[PDB]
């Protein structure tokens, strides 16, 4: 669907931080969303809309993360995320 | 159609402005400009904000809030206007809500510190209407003029680095707090929020401002 992000990956890692990438959504994003927490409260940060990667690091080693991307069209989390689940 | 401008000190906001003003039709109100020509009007207040504005540090909430909404009910802004560097702290953002100043987008500027102090260096102004160049990145059609009077172009001595970095700590300390508000707003309905990459160079700024805009 047109304002759902797709292939979203981890792509870089060390035991604390990694490097998340996605194929941005058809639709125009105005700017990203993104939550993360233990598979505890979750993290959550922004970045462009022009942006297909984003870094996320304090990530405690060997422990179940969910990872979560929302694309905004402008008000806030207004289109279904894509989610990934990732052990450090 | 009135927007929002949103980002530190530096990051571009005037430069865009123009393009956003040149497309909608709509004024631009710098309370930047506002405060400048208060200074070089010469009363005492004008000349307390001089002194504060040269230690890098925000003029007091009530007084811009009051010279923006006299701003806002002039026959130009009818029609909608762009906000530039207003508001500026949670009061001053609270007071357009008590008021019920809607608008239509808040657009934030994302750009690095240490990038900022480094464009600085190369700015030039039209100090009578305060259109702004850079010598490198966004140069004048012919070197030190003006593009649509023709007189020359000036240098702000507050542009010392001094003073840009005092400007940057206050907008971390008391305007960044801006970007957790109206993107909860945002989320409510009641604006619609971007975040645009202003580290490109301005050409691409600029496209990337058409394609969310409209
Ligand atoms: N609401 C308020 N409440 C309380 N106090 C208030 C207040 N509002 C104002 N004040 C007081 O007034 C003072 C001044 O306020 P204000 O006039 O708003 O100045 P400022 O806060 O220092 O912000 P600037 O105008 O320097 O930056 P800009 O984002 O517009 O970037 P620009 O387009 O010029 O670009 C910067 C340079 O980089 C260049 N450039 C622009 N875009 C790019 C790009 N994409 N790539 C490379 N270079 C670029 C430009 O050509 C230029 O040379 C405040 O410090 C405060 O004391
Ligand atoms: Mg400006």
């Amino acid at each position: 669907v047109s304002s759902v992000p797709t292939k979203l990956e981890v792509v870089a890692a060390t035991p604390t931080s990694l490097l998340i990438s996605w194929d941005a959504p058809a639709v125009t994003v105005f700017y990203y969303i993104i939550t993360y927490g233990e598979t505890s409260p979750v993290q959550e940060f922004t970045v462009p809309g022009s942006k297909s990667t984003a870094t996320i690091s304090g990530l405690s080693p060997g422990v179940d993360y969910t990872i979560t991307v929302y694309a905004s069209s402008g008000h806030g989390r207004d289109n279904s995320p894509i989610s990934i689940n990732y052990r450090t | 159609m009135r927007i929002i401008l949103l980002g530190a000190p530096g990051a571009g906001k005037g430069t865009q402005a123009q393009f956003i003003m040149e497309k909608y039709g709509i004024p631009q109100i710098s309370t930047g400009d506002m405060l400048r020509a208060a200074v070089k009007s010469g009363s005492e207040l004008g000349k307390q904000a001089k002194d504060i504005m040269d230690a890098g540090k925000l003029v007091t909430d009530e007084l811009v809030i009051a010279l923006v909404k006299e701003r806002i009910a002039q026959e130009d802004c009818r029609n909608g206007f762009l906000l530039d560097g207003f508001p500026r702290t949670i009061p001053q953002a609270d007071a357009m809500k008590e008021a019920g100043i809607n608008v239509d987008y808040v657009l934030e500027f994302d750009v690095p510190d240490e990038l900022i102090v480094d464009r600085i260096v190369g700015r030039r102004v039209h100090a009578p209407s305060g259109r702004v160049y850079h010598v490198k990145f966004n140069p004048p059609k012919v070197e030190g003029k003006d593009d649509v009077t023709g007189e020359e172009l000036t240098t702000r001595k507050d542009d010392q680095e001094e003073t840009v970095r005092k400007r940057l700590v206050e907008y971390h300390q008391m305007t960044a707090p801006l970007i957790g508000y109206y993107s909860k707003e945002a989320e409510a309905g009641n604006t619609k929020y971007a975040k645009v990459d202003g580290t490109k160079p301005v050409a691409e700024v600029r496209a990337d401002l058409e394609k969310i805009l409209g």
